[PDB]
């Protein structure tokens, strides 16, 4: 009658109900979270905002993607956090 | 031998040592089940390079009808290290945090009744006492004896 | 929509659903659809091509809930479902799709956002993960779990002050309750404090600890974490009082003689053995104190120690003794200590069967001589004498012939000198004393595996195993990856590069099961509160494939690919001889070595595999990539000089066909590292600064061959050193050399070869690779 564990391994996806909370002072802090959401909104917002003002010349990617082996998305991260430089990133993608 | 609660980083090569001394054998996705649902249970000994030589998998099991009690769902010891007590000091340390987390009563287990080496440790040296017999529980048809071993003296000498 | 009689049987085929009553679920679907007027209607035919997937028929599931999701494109049930139906077969992309296209139709779904939240931590984007969880929270605050997986989802991001936060505010609900589960209310306060403590909020820890300590019933979790508080904040008196009952609980655990030490501070090794002589003393059974000072004692405080641990083992007649002992054998200063004592143990129990002739005590039984015989043999084999080795624990089985434990050495021997054949026929011997320990079952079968005897191997394993199949079947359904690796190294070893090939991948398939596996602990864990542990897991998934086992898979089947890409000849089931004849090995490789590079940077032969695939590709800023990181762990590597030498030759003699951009890159960062040398000279340089290491001159007489193929006779002459004064002129080194030698990589040496593999018999006289022809 050993089982192996497959009765058992059914009880975590059976189904089970949503537990409540008691409602005590929670608007209180849930608008702290849009404080803190929403400063990660802006700071998130402004890091891609000096990103994308940079030049950004293609024949530098199609090198970079082809010599490194990385994607498209990952080569322009590069590029943008070096400011366009290929050298500068295809030296640090090397490291 | 280090003596540790299991964590989910050990718990395949906790399965490699399954494999290599029981015929009772199990999926990893019940490794989880294990160390995810009553993680102060499992226990494992180690050695200075991190190879388990030793472990045991435990269990609450859930029955609302009567008191809750333990499960030894496997525990295995390599031949390698026979005479050090590690299937004792795990037995031991595995009960009693059954006792902790969960308030258990007793603990049980099953096993061949061919291997009375085992069976005696459990029967002289952890005062584990027969409760059933289930026959040809293994796939060899073999019958197992369904052990207990009573934790309300170790739990009595905890609460001082 | 659909009429009341008609509809509210499709709020039972979720039910059936929600609860896998599926055979059910179909049902209420059987008595929707042969209504005519409904009998293709696109929630019908979608859900009940859910609840067919959940069966066996997921080819039809596709079609149903495509044919219910082209009859209507704008219900998010419709889409929902797809994504659901589409996540069992592992397309995230796309489901991920669904899930979005599903929330257009239904404003803000709670379920909906559920089950994007579940793939969106399976997937690991811990950014869309915290707002799809911040729904759930601006939407139910009500719900456990809504501020459980936006905690957890800091966490993660190691935002750890925020996340200590959200767990407070949550936690303040508890309290007040009347139905709080103890053990759970238990978890969440120690993963609470486990966020404060990765925060580095020691202070705060600890007073957050004593209060709650009282509600937590792990006791072994506030104690562990007290001791560790108190030694942060410089309690050492408090310290020492907690790990003296850590040690109480558990003697045998390493950490809490460890942090007694850290609150104590000994003065020196004598106040410091105070430490364990008191746990000698309190808990004489353990083991732990007995042993654990060895580490640290030299001398005559080491000698004293030493002889109190054998002769408690040597009469209680333990196996394992030489299993402490061999990490103690670094020092060799303390191998002559051990050596002359058993020694001295052997004459005294055979001439006057007592350990030392002057200890007034009971004679020893038969047994410890022998208890130490079995010492002796595994010492010598240690030391590379397995000619005295033998003479030992031979002598030892004429005493003895049933004794397991014997033979296991006597393999074991053999093991360590050349002969694998001679102690496979030793471990047969073994299992058939005990025929029902899968232990020496196992051992014999992969010393038998090693010895290219797989259908030998099969057939042992095959006792343990299921009998309604094969064994090696069995072995692939219960995930026995020690069967795995040892049996693709043995295939790949008899140039069955297709069967090795075979279980390479049986590997990776299994780390795929067992990183899917987390999936349903997302819902669960978040129910059950175990959020310790439920993050370790997820911690552990991300870095899971750096498990050596894995290592050895990816290891076999990258140097299988190689050498197929140099010279070449119920999901997909994989066939040998179709992996082998790839069209694309290197990129097959690749597969295997991405892993490698994102989850074990720190073991160099990660990246000197990784030149040895873009070497092959011409990538040069790869080959640059890969030998700068092997540089930064070993800039002296054997290996990973003869990777810079054909990165530095051919960069000079093909350079001018190089993109000026790469130039730039490769030869300022080459220049910063490599310095201006040629090949021949930085070559000659690697063996002045490493002539005394064997495996560093036949790294570079196979370069002086890649250089200057004229030279045959110089690199011969330089990896051939017997010289015993030489450093790593062990087995495996000389066969490399005797391998390079009939590799060619030395060029053709047919009159040479034999030269260096009857003189390296001499020293291995129990060396297969060198016996004669
Ligand atoms: O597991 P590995 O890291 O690959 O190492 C193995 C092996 O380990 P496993 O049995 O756990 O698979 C052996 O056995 P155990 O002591 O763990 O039971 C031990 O090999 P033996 O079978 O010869 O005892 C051996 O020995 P050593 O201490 O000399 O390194 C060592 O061997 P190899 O890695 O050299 O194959």
């Amino acid at each position: 009658k050993h089982d192996s564990g497959a009765a058992d391994l059914e009880r975590v996806t059976d189904y089970a109900e949503e537990k409540e909370i008691q409602s005590s002072n929670l608007e209180t802090a849930m608008s702290v979270i849009g404080d803190r959401r929403s400063r990660e909104q802006k700071a998130k917002q402004e890091r891609e905002k000096e990103l994308a003002k940079v030049t950004i010349k293609k024949e530098d990617l199609e090198l970079i993607m082809t010599e490194m082996e990385i994607s498209r998305a990952a080569a322009e991260r590069s590029l943008r956090e070096h400011m366009g430089n290929v050298v500068e990133a295809l030296i640090a993608l090397t490291n | 031998m280090n003596i540790r609660n299991a964590r989910p980083e050990d718990l395949m090569n906790m399965q490699h040592c399954n494999l290599l001394c029981l015929p009772e054998n199990y999926q990893m996705k019940y490794y989880f089940y294990h160390g995810l649902s009553w993680p102060q249970l499992s226990y494992i000994a180690e050695d200075e390079n991190g190879k388990i030589v030793g472990y045991v998998l435990a269990k609450m099991e859930e029955d609302p009808d009567d008191v809750p009690h333990g499960h030894i769902t496997s525990l295995a010891v390599k031949r390698s290290h026979r005479r050090l007590g590690l299937a004792q000091k795990l037995m031991d340390q595995a009960s009693r945090a059954m006792i902790e987390n969960f308030n258990a009563k007793y603990v049980s287990l099953h096993v061949r009744k061919s291997n009375r080496a085992a069976l005696h440790l459990y029967s002289n040296t952890l005062n584990f006492q027969i409760s059933e017999v289930e026959p040809k529980y293994y796939a060899d048809g073999e019958d197992a004896y369904a052990m207990k071993r009573d934790l309300t003296q170790m739990a009595d000498e905890l609460r001082r | 929509s659909l009429p009341p009689k008609e509809n509210a049987l499709f709020k039972r085929i979720l039910r059936c659903y929600e609860h896998k009553q599926y055979r059910n679920g179909l049902k209420f679907c059987k008595q929707i659809l042969s209504n005519p007027k409904f009998a293709e209607h696109g929630e019908t035919l979608a859900m009940k091509g859910l609840t067919l997937n959940c069966l066996g028929k997921k080819e039809e599931a596709y079609e149903l809930v495509r044919r219910g999701l082209r009859n209507d494109l704008k219900s998010h049930v419709c889409w929902h479902v797809y994504g659901l139906l589409q996540r069992s077969d592992k397309k995230y992309d796309e489901a991920i799709k669904c899930y979005r296209n599903a929330l257009k139709w239904d404003k803000d779904n709670l379920q909906i956002l559920r089950d994007l939240s579940l793939l969106q931590i399976q997937m690991r984007d811990l950014e869309g993960y915290r707002e799809t969880r911040y729904q759930l929270l601006q939407l139910r605050p009500a719900q456990r779990a809504s501020w459980i997986g936006y905690a957890i989802a800091y966490h993660l991001l190691e935002d750890y002050e925020m996340a200590a936060k959200i767990l407070e505010e949550f936690r303040k609900t508890q309290q007040t309750s009347p139905d709080k589960v103890d053990y759970e209310y238990s978890e969440l306060l120690l993963y609470q404090n486990q966020v404060l403590r990765e925060a580095g909020l020691y202070r705060e820890a600890l007073e957050h600890l004593c209060t709650y300590e009282k509600q937590i019933c792990d006791k072994l979790a506030v104690e562990e974490t007290k001791g560790e508080l108190l030694l942060q904040l410089c309690r050492l008196e408090d310290a020492a009082d907690v790990y003296r009952g850590l040690q109480e609980r558990n003697p045998e655990n390493w950490a809490y003689y460890k942090g007694l030490e850290k609150a104590l501070k000994p003065a020196n090794m004598l106040e410091r053995l105070k430490i364990y002589e008191e746990a000698w003393t309190k808990y004489p059974r353990g083991l732990v104190p007995r042993r654990l000072p060895l580490n640290f004692l030299s001398g005559e405080k080491f000698k004293e120690c030493l002889d109190k641990f054998l002769r408690m083992n040597f009469s209680k007649g333990c196996p394992p003794v030489f299993n402490t002992l061999r990490s103690l054998y670094k020092d060799k200063e303390k191998v002559a200590i051990i050596e002359e004592l058993v020694v001295g143990y052997e004459t005294s129990l055979k001439s006057c069967r007592l350990f030392n002739p002057n200890d007034d005590g009971k004679e020893e039984p038969p047994t410890t001589l022998l208890w130490v015989q079995y010492y002796l043999a595994q010492h010598y084999d240690k030391i590379g004498q397995p000619s005295i080795a033998l003479e030992y624990i031979n002598t030892a089985i004429e005493s003895t012939p049933t004794l397991i434990e014997l033979f296991l050495v006597k393999a074991k021997i053999y093991k360590h000198a050349g002969n694998i054949k001679e102690a496979a026929r030793w471990m047969d011997e073994a299992q058939a004393l005990d025929t029902a320990d899968r232990f020496i079952n196992s051992k014999c079968a992969k010393y038998m595996l090693k010895a290219n005897l797989i259908k030998e191997a099969e057939e042992m394993c095959s006792k343990f195993t299921r009998e309604g199949t094969s064994a090696v079947e069995n072995l692939n359904e219960m995930q026995c990856m020690w069967f795995q690796t040892e049996c693709a190294q043995a295939y790949k070893a008899m140039n069955k590069f297709g069967e090795a090939l075979k279980k390479c991948h049986e590997i990776e398939r299994h780390f795929i099961e067992i990183t899917d596996d987390q999936f349903d602990f997302h819902t669960y864990c978040m129910r059950k509160i175990t959020l310790r542990s439920y993050v370790d897991l997820l911690k552990l998934e991300d870095v899971l494939r750096q498990h050596p086992f894995y290592f050895k898979a990816a290891r076999i089947a990258i140097e299988i690919y190689l050498k197929l890409h140099d010279n070449p000849l119920p999901k997909e089931e994989l066939i040998p001889e179709k992996l082998a004849k790839v069209e694309t090995p290197l990129e097959e490789a690749i597969k295997f070595l991405t892993p490698l590079k994102n989850l074990v940077k720190n073991k160099i032969e990660t990246h000197l595999f990784a030149f040895e695939i873009y070497f092959r590709k011409e990538k040069f800023l790869l080959m640059l990539q890969s030998v700068k990181r092997a540089f930064a762990i070993d800039s002296s590597h054997p290996w990973l000089h003869e990777c810079m030498i054909r990165l530095f030759n051919t960069a000079v003699c093909e350079s001018k066909d190089l993109s000026d951009t790469v130039r730039t890159v490769l030869k300022q960062e080459m220049n910063r590292l490599f310095g201006a040398t040629n090949p021949k000279n930085f070559n000659e340089t690697f063996l002045k600064r490493n002539s005394d290491s064997l495996p560093h001159r036949l790294s570079a007489a196979k370069m002086v061959y890649y250089l200057d193929p004229s030279s045959q006779k110089r690199a011969i002459e330089l990896a051939t050193t017997l010289d015993e004064s030489l450093t790593n002129r062990n087995l495996q080194t000389c066969m490399e050399v005797l391998e390079a030698l009939y590799d060619g990589s030395l060029g053709d040496c047919k009159e040479a070869a034999e030269i260096y593999r009857a003189n390296c018999h001499k020293l291995f006289p129990y060396a297969l690779a060198f016996m004669p022809p």
